């Protein structure tokens, strides 16, 4: 598709056998979700946003389905205002910005 | 919302 | 340009007669710069994100060049970590997600 941005570019993602939705976000380095069904251990990771820094849960090599593709990437679980797919996963689906 | 994220 | 996402998508902006650079941010509804010098009246706004809420000045109907292209729009001004171009401006320059 060619997604315009007259609205949030939200796509559907399948992670841990739950359908979630998240915003294709070119201004985030990483993928960050609020709650996900991921059973295993994770590592402590600090991220930066606009108001300060949050500590998040880093799960590596997670199998995830975004808009029709099965992808493997790092997925972070943190206090994000909305679910967000970052460049780590957008690159893997070949997503570019055009203008 | 401003979802700028640095990691 | 077709811009890949292996690195931050940063572009030249031209605001208040200053060459600056800013991050095309599809996860931001609004546009936010570090402190710059603008004519016009401002009204205060609180904007949210990772790390919580920040108080900014909202300037209306501001002229600005993004990668050479002049567009007019609401520009927020505040103690952002980095210059951010939001969906409000990106829609004016014809910017789309592609995959």
């Amino acid at each position: 598709p060619q997604i315009t941005l007259w609205q949030r570019p939200i796509v559907t993602i399948k992670i841990g056998g739950q359908l979630k939705e998240a915003l294709l976000n070119t201004g985030a380095d990483d993928t960050v979700l609020e709650e996900v069904n991921l059973p295993g251990r994770w590592k402590p990771k600090l991220i930066g946003g606009i108001g300060g820094f949050v500590k998040v849960r880093q799960y590596d090599q997670v199998p995830i389905e975004i808009c029709g593709h099965k992808v493997i990437g790092t997925v972070l679980v943190g206090p994000t205002p909305t679910n967000v797919i970052g460049r780590n996963l957008m690159t893997q689906i070949g997503c570019t910005l055009n203008f | 919302t401003i979802m700028m994220q640095r990691g």
